[PDB]
């Protein structure tokens, strides 16, 4: 009954600045999800992802696509060769990943250990966001949550365009965010081996 | 910059004592009037504070996270005067009076790890208490109140035995859990 998450677009990094493109429509969206059977070439270090009612970002980091649990649950990922699984799921941390598509690039993690943060958002904003702490970041304006509705399990990137983090959460009084909320790449916990 | 960020602390301070103000006016409680003029006093100390040792980078941190209590505190005082079940206004004016304490705390001894950590950690609270106040009255639904009542009540729990024993342990995995439920429970709502 529940479907896969399928690509429906990408963002391009390696310019001067984000670039993102559709792949697919949303009659092509809803029957690749129920087959899991997504023949498109996949590009890019951020994909752009859909389930059957909500849209939002994977960034594929270490050869993993990472995203937020709190938009893809438990679902496998539309692929070439039909449903793939997901080889981490961690509630606790909002986080899942898949293996990395074929076609796909990984962001190198960051250590340069930089408080100049960006926020890479579905549309290819570019939002500054001072880090704070492990996994929170000050914005430096207040900003209406519905500029960053749709764009969890998007990169926050250093100035020299390394992962810091996976976009979570925004922290909001009155649908207006003073900071936000990400994944540190550090907990992005990978193993040699699965089951 | 420099000293550029001092004067940016006391305007935030200034600001946060002035909200508070407004608290303890607007609402028609005395238990809220003197919670809001308890956050007042701690932004006018620490606006003060920081007019002491305007070029010092040491002490400014420590403040940092007293002011930023204040301005969570303060909207959680706010979302609380918009709840409708006495209950969970009761338990969030508790973590409000809880924060007051723990930047009391603070401020009295500004260089201790476990006071500080403590502080962050009803700020942690604090911010889920106001997403969770804030989606019960949104969407005026008796399972997203529950959800709210539980968070809330955990955060109080936490911090009266973090009070006792600074070392017990965290419960930020438990309020996220309760986070997650109320953000699937309004997306349900959609529907
Ligand atoms: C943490 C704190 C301070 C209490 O605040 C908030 O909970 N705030 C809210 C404000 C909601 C308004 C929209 C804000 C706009 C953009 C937000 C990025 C975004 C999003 O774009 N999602 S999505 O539309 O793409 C969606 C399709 C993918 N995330 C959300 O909505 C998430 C989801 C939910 O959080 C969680 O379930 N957990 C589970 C966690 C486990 C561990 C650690 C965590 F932190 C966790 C956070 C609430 N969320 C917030 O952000
Ligand atoms: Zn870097």
């Amino acid at each position: 009954k529940k479907g896969s998450v399928v690509i429906v677009g990408r963002i391009n990094l390696s310019g001067d600045t984000a670039y993102a493109q559709q792949t697919r429509g949303e009659e092509g969206c809803q029957e690749t999800s129920q087959t899991g059977r997504d023949k498109n070439q996949v590009e890019g270090e951020v994909q752009i992802v859909s389930t059957a009612t909500q849209t939002f970002l994977a960034t594929s980091i270490n050869g993993v696509l990472w995203t937020v649990y709190h938009g893809a649950g438990t679902r496998t990922i539309a692929s070439p060769k039909g449903p793939v699984t997901q080889m981490y799921t961690n509630v606790d941390k909002d986080l899942v990943g898949w293996q990395a598509p074929q076609g796909s690039r990984s962001l190198t993690p960051c250590t340069c250990g930089s408080s100049d943060l960006y926020l890479v958002t579905r549309h290819a904003d570019v939002i500054p966001v001072r880090r704070r702490g492990d996994s929170r970041g000050s914005l430096l304006s207040p900003r209406p949550i519905s500029y960053l509705k749709g764009s969890a399990g998007g990169p926050l990137l250093c100035p020299a365009g390394h992962a810091v983090g996976i976009f979570r959460a925004a922290v909001s009084t009155r649908g207006v965010a003073k900071a936000v909320d990400f994944i540190p790449v550090e907990s992005l916990e990978t193993t040699m081996r699965s089951p | 910059s420099d000293e550029e960020e001092a004067r940016e602390l006391i305007e935030r301070a200034k600001e946060a004592a002035e909200r508070a103000q407004e608290a303890a006016e607007r609402t028609g409680d005395p238990r809220v009037r003197e919670l809001a003029r308890e956050l007042k006093r701690l932004a006018q100390e620490a606006a003060e504070e920081v007019k002491r040792d305007p070029s010092s980078s040491d002490v400014n941190e420590a403040l940092k996270l007293i002011v930023e209590a204040i301005e969570a505190a303060v909207d959680a005082l706010e979302a609380a005067e918009r709840t409708g079940d006495p209950e969970v206004r009761e338990l969030a004016r508790e973590l409000v009076r809880l924060a007051v304490e723990a930047a009391e705390e603070v401020q009295r001894n500004p260089s201790s790890s476990d006071v500080n950590e403590a502080l962050h950690s009803i700020v942690y609270a604090i911010e889920a208490a106001i997403f969770a106040l804030e989606a019960a009255e949104r969407t005026g639904d008796p399972e997203v109140r529950e959800l709210a009542r539980e968070l809330v009540r955990l955060a109080v729990e936490a911090a009266e035995e973090v009070q006792r024993n600074p070392s017990s342990r965290n419960v930020e995995h438990a309020l996220m859990r309760i986070v997650l439920a109320i953000y699937l429970a309004e997306e349900n709502l959609r529907e």
